[PDB]
RNA sequence: AUAUCA
């Protein structure tokens, strides 16, 4: 087609395998950091706690709430707080979650990321929804009460990036690997009798031509060809993470062009 | 306690521009540009395509502490040829690698069935 | 802005005497003005904390609102042609533009050579929509009508920008405007200054027009306390 | 822990069961109430913010809940009874007829004189109002340790032996890992955190694995704690494996055994794994001694440490600074500190020490018998 | 006490696979290592997550108020 | 006189330029850049009477005075920080110490317990574009959270044809594919209506 | 409404004041609690 | 001897110490509260005046601001309460009671103070994070480490006590001791352990690399070195790279077993006009040693331009080192 | 002599022995916290109206 | 009994401990708001004031060196070697 | 709290020192750094 | 006073 080119290798809801050719490892990588960092994701970022006559702390739960992956497919649609013009938050910039949980049962009563409800108006955006990859349906177990133990609060959801919080990390491990044959020289390899034999041979092996001892040392040879596995959480679907992160570096790099301009 | 606020690390200063481009004094046709809430993330990427450039005679960045989210890149080019201008098209050439790369995975992602 | 002054008072026996001195010192005759100063306060009704959004202490003040009027609407029929001079002060839609200022309580020190207060102002050209009277304009800010007075004097300009007043203070309600300096005239002289430098050298001006005086009329730092318009 | 008022108590957020176990901890309680964590451990050298002693933190992780703790501390008052007519008493102090109140808000005070539980408090702020009626009345009342801040977890009010009023109040806090904050392996391997990096400036393996601890190679040598390199190889395979890393002292494991079962999972049998720089993406020279060990948070934690003092409280005796941070005391330029100045020949820096920085006070003595003597009515 | 929601090191949820891994040991039989790896759970870092968990909270929530 | 505003929402900063081309054949002059600063305060007072706003703008015009005018209720005033706008016979009454500052600054340093600023958007160095009996300008604004959008100013003396200049402007928005823009030609003494289609179309 | 201090054991809510006997209605034990502030707290979740 | 030959003291400030490849020899790294509650005494001077009436505005809270205000009558103003601390006009001769700031000479010392290097003189520099954080090379004579040692700093009031410390106690003086007439401070760990690496007939560095490890030097001429390899390929070797902290001037020879005008084993040391011509640098060379690189530079050049060889060796080595990395396993064990 | 290990035998002693300290060790003016006769104190500063007069 | 400067025999250089301290004595002074005996080109720091001033020799102060006897030789800063 | 009930304390020939008498009695290695090193035993 | 920290 143009310039740098990708070859998928596996596809899923959770994972993107491929390969990425006729690129610069500094750019390879500038990407894999913008996917882990810069994209935008709605997370719970304020907790008011009516009740809780729970065994856990009031912050403990707060903490929890922040690490429930929240549907950010429309996230593009919402403001920042910071950046909107009300008076804390309002529709335009979050999302309004309830969660009110009691023991009824002798059998001890189990708190999800189900039982959170959307209490704003979500202006008919993708948003907000708990994200439940659970096959029973229930996602992430927030709590455990008894008897007469009540839960009652509210979440502010917000939309932000890993930078501030890891909560607001929209992939899980990024996989990046490239010349599976040290063909570059870019490592000494640590052994005890044998290297080859001593280090295990990578899956991408087989994807690459073997060096073959009968030639000489390619100086000229630069690092291009990138193995990478894109791992998703939930609150943005994988493919997204890849072309987000692109496009979050792209814009990243635009407004240096604008700041020269307005210079 | 002595930490400082985590939107430091992108949110820009009041009164602070992202840039700040400052001569050097030690070359001529050289130059440092001061990126503020900025890292690697960026730096390297810029860097790496300067030196692409055949007129680019130098470059170089540093993030001089990890406290404080900054990098001087310094850029030296052939006379004749404005570093700013460097890094212009440095900067351009980078988006235009980029929106292939989009357009490249799309394209391959919507073969995928899964 | 920053109001370096003196202050002083003579009876309205001295009147002639002390312009015929101003006019020889000065070389110029004097000038007649006037000016309504109208004063407005925090709402007492509305309350709020007395802090900053970073938290910080303000303390509350009152705005100060200050305008002219044509000399037209100070001369009654018994004032009637009457030299419209120095001398007549001894028988004594929108919005319109305003001075609006708030000062500080005048510096600290013991033994201060003159009087230095700070002043924030701003000015009012106009205004429009619904509310549109200067009062309206004060009350949306959060601030009610406290009090007004009507200043008439003669004015003198000196060298280096100094300034000399001799003024007539009257306060104004429905039940009837009295006389504040009723007796004589309130005596001022000051020096408006944007470096230390010519904080000096204008404190300086203002002393050799005390020492000039000496002897005649005395000028002096009035009591800061007296210069505060914080409310509490 | 949640039903007993202690003065102090430190609980560990998440607690993990060490992955390499001791025969003997089956009866010590151990795998049922830890004292740690399993963290993902890089050996390497990186940004040089892991030099003597330091850590590198994954910042990361920490976000994630890595190494949180609860802290809750209990403040007592009690309500004495001095003789037939003098009694403290709980209420809320009014400034106008209690005499040296404290500087710090009573706002929070219901009044009975207490916080309700759930209200937030901060620095110097007034827990407890008590008055000692003496004549109106001083205060007596407590206020909440200057150094620290949360919110207060519960409230109780109770009589004594002899029935005195008295009520105790717990503060809870989430103390977060920081910069000076201690952490060791089960190897007296101490050290605090240097500096916290993100995720991806972060080394990491081509898996997507990275580490939560960086920690220097030059401890290792000169300490010869061997086995902490052992309880890693081992706790990699046990991680791997989903079997009990057994760790215990005089057995017939080997680290060739270990190296075998590694080797069986895809790594490399000595625990090396090929590492990528995060902030280039470029393969490091080095391959780095990477695997899960197990870390305990020490009680030594940077903000209840730091201390600083530019006049203040003096005793009244000696008329010289107080002691202690507790009570916002100096430091001590002590004897040897002295002797360091009269090295280097700074007379003026030590007379300040001695003088205008503590002590220093002016007397009247008499020129005939040099003694202070002389009645100075100077005025 | 109480299961970790999303591994320290890599942020994958974790907090759902608690009561299914729970399951797939007690009604399957199966060994640890298995159940781990039938959970999706690959790398390491999430294992070390479930596998060196101690639920404390079912203890803490045996005393009555 | 007669004016509009119109503020591209979803917009970059490339928006502007796009807008700048599509009249490159309407074009006559450029006069010198403009610029301009959009405050939001928000009232302290908690006993506020229902249905009186908390909300308050100022809208400062660069040299256009170096005028801020303050908008509340429907309602706005007009100040200057100019000592040489200030209208003559009040510095010589000394009603005006003749050194004046930004209402502003007054609103932040003395009143700042009333009254708290809530939000900063700038426009530096706009665009004058002159056609055919409509000035057109054109500025980028920006918050302290990175750019917030395109602002166009639309001044017309032509008291009558009006309706049919600002159709045409928002017609070249159609054409670089702006959507989701707001405009305001509202009213309610020039500068006033001006300050306050600024508030419509970005409130 | 309002339960100014709450039982340790038996979990019974009690409402009392000044000088009215530092006990439980029904069980003996003097223990007795606070119960939340009913000013709502709010934390970060992070 | 303990309220008058020994005695607590106001002016002082105590916390954890930790390490900071980034500062430069002679500072300290103070936390933003630390900062915040130490004052120096400034007296009101046409020179200052201006400035010191800004941080009087900025007061107590914000960083660089002030606490108190001394008037000529005595009475101190405390800018915290006062009702003026806004309006408060400043008199040449008063006292700003001002926040310690960024290069002011502060006495930092490690207990227990054996030594005249246990209490020495550094630049402020006010950071983030609760703890003090000192370079590396001066850990030494404070015999300090980071597994839990707290340090004890104290800020003179005097222009003259300030004086006294920069002139005669600052960490740089302090570099070549009498205690033994060799250097007291050498380069250590990280930067050890990366000297040795990098300097390596074996080791060359391509291009891109070198302009980085060149740009770090703060004090660098902009002259791009002629690779002691040109084609096929341009590359830089350690030695050469790294020669560039070595100033101009700088004559070392030093023979060590079997050391030859060829060095074959990569032996000795020989630096030529502040080049290094052969032998691999470590512990000999660049370590507290009698003979040191160090010893020399201070003794040569001075010991300003010796303390800025510190930061200068260690910020090439380390960030060589940062992408070079290097680790130890069982696997080192193993025979 | 007081200041290491006897303290207060060493003072009975030097007050019936009538003792006079002549102030020249630092122990003393550290006691009296006047600045010491060590480096910096080891010798004295004066204005010269001769030389100041020179430099105008 | 003070050692006239014809006998004088201690060093014609300034010590350490002397320079330490007319630096520390004049920064002192010109903090004080004392007259400066040199042009200030720009200066404002009174240390970099001092530093200044000894650099031309326009400090107008005497080192009374005590010797251990209780007699003394009188040195101007003007006349003591600076080679610190 | 394990380690604390089963503390012993030694009060004033080298009693610091670990006996061959102490195996299987008192831990070798649970012991203080300074002043208490070795005459606080560890069950 | 015990415990502890380097
Ligand atoms: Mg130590
Ligand atoms: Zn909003
Ligand atoms: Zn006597
Ligand atoms: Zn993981
Ligand atoms: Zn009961």
């Amino acid at each position: 087609e143009e310039g740098p080119q990708v070859k998928i290798r596996e596809a899923s809801k959770d994972n993107v395998d491929f390969i990425l050719s006729n690129v610069d490892l500094a750019m390879a990588n500038s990407l894999r950091r913008v996917m882990i960092a810069e994209i935008p994701t709605l997370a719970i970022d304020s907790v008011e706690v009516e009740t809780n006559t729970t065994v856990l702390a009031d912050e403990f739960i707060a903490h929890r709430l922040g690490l429930i992956p929240l549907q950010s497919m429309d996230i593009e649609q919402l403001e920042y707080s910071r950046d909107c013009f009300c008076e804390d938050h309002c529709d335009k910039c979050s999302v309004v979650l309830t969660l009110q949980a009691f023991g009824e049962s002798e059998s001890t009563t189990n708190v999800y990321s189900k039982d959170l409800v959307i209490v704003s108006n979500l202006m008919g955006r993708n948003i907000g929804h708990p994200i439940i990859q659970d096959k029973e349906g229930n996602g992430v177990l927030i709590c455990k009460l008894r008897k007469g133990q009540e839960l009652k609060l509210t979440c502010v959801a917000k939309k932000g990036i890993a930078k501030e919080h890891a909560k607001w990390g929209p992939a899980a491990a990024i996989e990046f690997e490239y010349d599976p044959w040290n063909k570059l020289k870019h490592t000494d390899y640590w052994y005890e009798q044998d290297s080859a034999k001593e280090w295990p041979q990578s899956k991408n092996c087989e994807y690459e031509d073997p060096p073959n001892e009968g030639d000489p040392f390619d100086y000229k040879a630069q690092a291009d060809t990138f193995y990478m596995n894109v791992e998703s959480v939930g609150s943005i679907p994988v493919d997204q993470v890849v072309v987000r992160g692109i496009d979050t570096l792209q814009k990243k790099v635009a407004s240096i062009l604008l700041a020269l301009t307005q210079m | 306690m002595n930490a400082p606020d985590r939107f430091e690390l992108f949110l820009l200063g009041e009164g602070e521009s992202k840039l700040k481009i400052d001569p050097d004094t030690k070359a001529p046709n050289a130059v440092v540009i001061t990126f503020e809430k900025e890292d690697h993330t960026l730096g390297n990427l810029i860097r790496a395509e300067l030196l692409n450039d055949r007129k680019v005679l130098f470059a170089a960045y540093k993030v001089e502490h990890p406290f404080f989210a900054r990098f001087k890149l310094r850029i030296q080019t052939t006379e004749g040829y404005d570093p700013k201008d460097a890094l212009k098209n440095a900067c351009n050439s980078i988006i235009n690698k980029l929106g292939a790369l989009k357009t490249n995975f799309e394209t391959e992602w919507n073969l995928q069935t899964l | 802005v920053q109001q370096l002054s003196l202050f002083g008072s003579i009876g309205d026996d001295g009147y002639d005497l002390l312009i015929s001195t101003l006019t020889t010192i000065s070389g110029n005759p004097p000038l007649l003005y006037n000016s309504l100063c109208t004063v407005w306060k925090p709402n007492p009704s509305y309350d709020v904390e007395n802090v900053n959004s970073r938290n910080q202490l303000v303390e509350p003040n009152r705005i100060k609102l200050s305008k002219e009027v044509p000399f037209s609407y100070l001369i009654d029929e018994t004032m009637m042609d009457k030299p419209l001079n120095f001398r007549i002060l001894k028988s004594f839609e929108s919005c319109s533009p305003w001075s609006l200022q708030i000062s500080d309580i005048p510096a600290a020190g013991n033994n201060r050579s003159v009087s230095m207060q700070t002043i924030a102002e701003t000015i009012i050209l106009s205004s429009a929509g619904k509310n549109s009277s200067v009062s309206s304009l004060m009350n949306g800010l959060g601030y009610v009508f406290e009090f007004q007075y009507l200043t008439i004097g003669v004015k003198f300009f000196m060298k280096h920008g100094l300034i000399l007043e001799l003024q007539k203070i009257w306060q104004i309600e429905e039940a009837g405007n009295s006389q504040i300096t009723s007796g004589g005239f309130l005596l001022k002289a000051y020096i408006n200054v944007s470096d230390i430098d010519r904080i000096n050298y204008t404190e300086t001006a203002l002393m050799n027009l005390k020492k000039e005086l000496q002897g005649y009329i005395e000028l002096s730092v009035p009591d800061r306390q007296s210069m505060d318009s914080r409310v509490a | 822990y949640n039903v007993r008022m202690d003065t102090m108590a430190n609980i560990l957020y998440y607690p993990q069961k060490p992955l390499g176990t001791t025969r003997a901890m089956e009866y010590l309680k151990f795998r049922e109430l830890p004292a740690g964590q399993n963290a993902i451990v890089a050996i390497a050298c990186y940004s040089g913010y892991n030099q003597e002693d330091s850590m590198i933190m994954n910042q990361s992780s920490i976000d994630r809940g890595l190494f949180r703790s609860l802290f809750f501390r209990s403040y007592m008052d009690q309500e004495k009874k001095y003789g037939m007519s003098i009694t403290e008493t709980f209420e809320k102090p009014q400034r106008t007829n209690t005499l040296r109140m404290k500087h710090g808000t009573y706002d929070k005070l219901d009044d009975d004189g207490l916080i309700a539980p759930g209200v937030r408090v901060s620095g110097e702020d007034v827990i407890i109002g008590k008055t000692t009626p003496i004549s109106s009345k001083r205060d007596a009342s407590t206020p909440l340790r200057s150094t620290e801040n949360g919110i207060v977890d519960q409230v109780l009010v109770t009589t004594n032996q002899d029935g005195l009023k008295f009520v105790k109040v717990r503060v809870r806090t989430t103390k977060i890992p920081q910069i000076g904050d201690k952490f060791a392996s089960r190897h007296g391997q101490k050290g605090t955190i240097g500096i916290t990096y993100r995720r991806e400036d972060m080394p990491f393996t081509a898996e997507g694995i990275v580490p939560d601890l960086i920690i220097n190679p030059h401890a290792i040598p000169s300490r010869m704690t061997v086995a902490h390199l052992i309880e890693c190889l081992l706790s990699k395979v046990a991680a791997l494996s989903g079997n009990e890393g057994d760790a215990s002292p005089f057995t017939d494991i080997t680290v060739e055994g270990i190296s075998k079962l590694l080797r069986e999972h895809g790594y490399q049998s000595r625990g090396f794994e090929v590492m990528y720089n995060g902030h280039t993406g470029k393969k490091l020279m080095a391959q780095i001694f990477f695997g899960p060990t197990y870390y305990q948070r020490l009680r030594h934690m940077v903000d209840d440490k730091i201390h600083a003092r530019a006049r203040g409280p003096m005793q009244v005796l000696t008329r010289q600074p107080v002691e202690g941070r507790s009570r916002d005391g100096g430091l001590r330029f002590g004897e040897m500190e002295r002797d360091c100045m009269i090295a280097h020949g700074a007379a003026s820096f030590l007379k300040e020490r001695l003088m205008e920085a503590s002590d220093a006070f002016r007397v009247h003595i008499c020129g005939i018998c040099g003694l202070m003597t002389v009645i100075a009515k100077l005025n | 006490m109480i299961v970790p929601v999303r591994c320290f090191s890599c942020g994958k949820v974790v907090g759902d696979k608690w009561e299914s891994y729970l399951n797939l040991l007690q009604e399957d039989e199966l060994d640890e290592g298995t159940a781990l790896s039938r959970l999706g759970l690959k790398r390491y870092c999430c294992r070390r997550m479930i596998l060196t968990h101690v639920d404390l909270i079912e203890k803490f929530l045996r005393y009555n108020p | 006189g007669k004016s509009a505003v119109i503020f591209v929402e979803r917009a970059t900063p490339a928006t502007l330029t796009e807008l700048k081309d599509a009249l490159s054949n309407s074009i006559l002059s450029v006069r010198d850049p403009w610029s301009i600063d959009f405050r939001t305060y928000r009232c302290s007072i908690k006993n506020l009477p229902a249905d009186v706003s908390k909300l308050m703008y100022s809208i400062t015009f660069h040299h256009h005075g170096r005028q801020t005018v303050l908008i509340k209720d429907n309602s706005a005033m007009v100040t200057t920080a100019a000592a040489a706008d200030i209208p003559p016979a009040l510095v010589f009454n000394g009603s005006s110490t003749g050194v004046p500052e930004s209402i502003d600054t007054i609103l932040s340093s003395k009143l700042s317990n009333i009254w708290m600023q809530r939000q900063l958007i700038k426009g530096d160095a706009g665009e004058t574009l002159i056609l055919d009996g409509l000035t057109v300008r054109l500025v980028n604004l920006f918050s302290s959270t990175g750019f917030k959008g395109l602002l166009i100013e639309l001044q017309a003396d032509e008291a009558g044809e009006f309706e049919t200049k600002i159709a045409g402007i928002e017609g070249h928005l159609a054409e670089i594919r702006a959507k989701e823009y707001k405009t305001s030609s509202d009213s309610l003494n020039e500068i006033c209506d001006l300050a306050y289609q600024y508030v419509r179309a970005l409130e | 409404a309002t339960l100014k201090y709450i039982c340790a054991e038996c979990s019974s809510k009690l409402s009392l004041s000044r000088t009215d006997a530092v006990r439980c209605k029904d069980c003996g034990h003097r223990i007795l609690l606070k119960a939340r502030t009913k000013r709502l707290v709010q934390f970060e979740a992070r | 001897r303990g309220n008058l030959m020994g005695k607590r003291v106001d002016f002082s400030a105590r916390t954890v110490i930790s390490g900071d490849p980034n500062l430069e020899l002679d500072q300290v790294g103070v936390p933003k509260s630390i900062a915040k509650t130490l004052t120096y005494p400034e007296v009101v001077t046409p020179y200052n005046i201006d400035r010191l009436t800004q941080l009087v505005r900025n007061g107590p809270n914000e960083h660089p601001g002030a606490k108190y205000v001394i008037r000529d009558s005595g009475d101190r103003i405390d800018l915290r309460y006062s009702k003026r601390a806004g309006d408060i006009q400043l008199q040449y001769g008063w006292k700003v009671e001002r926040h310690i700031m960024d290069n002011d000479p502060v006495l930092f010392n490690r207990q227990p103070s054996l030594h005249k290097m246990s209490m020495m003189a550094h630049r402020v520099k006010v950071i983030p994070y609760s703890t003090f954080r000192l370079n590396l090379s001066v850990t030494s004579p404070y015999n300090a480490d980071f597994d839990g040692d707290e340090m004890n700093l104290h800020v003179p009031q005097s222009e003259e006590t300030r004086a006294e410390l920069s002139q005669l106690c600052a960490v740089p003086l302090q570099i070549v001791s009498p205690q033994s007439n060799k250097p007291c401070m050498g380069i250590v760990q990280d930067t050890l352990c990366g000297i040795r690496k990098l300097t390596l007939r074996d080791t060359f560095i391509e291009l891109d690399q070198v302009l980085n490890m060149l740009y770090w030097v703060p004090d660098w001429d902009g002259v791009i070195p002629t690779p002691a390899i040109i084609k096929p390929k341009p590359l830089w070797s350690g030695k050469q790279i790294l020669s560039v902290a070595i100033p101009n001037g700088i004559h070392l020879q030093r023979f060590d077993e079997g050391t030859t005008l060829l060095s074959p084993k990569d032996n000795g040391m020989l630096i030529i006009d502040g080049q290094i011509i052969f032998g691999v640098v470590e512990k000999k060379t660049v370590g507290s040693s009698n003979g040191g690189l160090i010893h020399v530079v201070t003794r040569e050049k001075g010991p300003q331009v010796c303390a800025k060889l510190f930061g200068n060796i260690q910020k090439v080595v380390n960030f060589w080192l940062l992408h070079n990395g290097f680790s130890t396993g069982i696997g080192d064990t193993i025979a | 002599r007081c200041s290491f290990e006897e303290t207060v035998e060493i003072l009975f002693e030097a007050g019936a022995s009538a003792e006079l300290d002549d102030c020249r060790g630092v122990s003393e003016n550290v006691i009296l916290g006047q600045m010491a006769p060590i480096g910096t104190g080891a010798f004295d500063v004066m204005i010269d109206e001769e030389s100041l007069v020179k430099y105008m | 009994k003070a050692i006239p400067k014809d006998q004088r025999a201690t060093t014609p250089y300034m010590t350490k401990y002397e320079r330490a301290r007319i630096l520390g004595t004049r920064a002192l002074q010109i903090s004080m708001n004392a007259p400066v005996f040199v042009d200030l080109e720009g200066e404002t720091d009174p240390l970099r004031i001092a530093m200044k001033e000894l650099a031309e020799k326009k400090i107008p102060l005497v080192i009374r060196r005590y010797l251990p006897d209780g007699s003394f030789e009188d040195w101007s800063v003007e006349e003591l070697i600076v080679d610190l | 709290t394990l380690s604390h009930l089963r503390r012993t304390n030694t009060p004033i020939a080298k009693p610091r020192q670990l006996h061959n008498t102490h195996w299987g009695l008192v831990c070798p290695a649970e012991t203080p750094e300074g002043q208490a090193c070795g005459l606080v035993k560890n069950l």
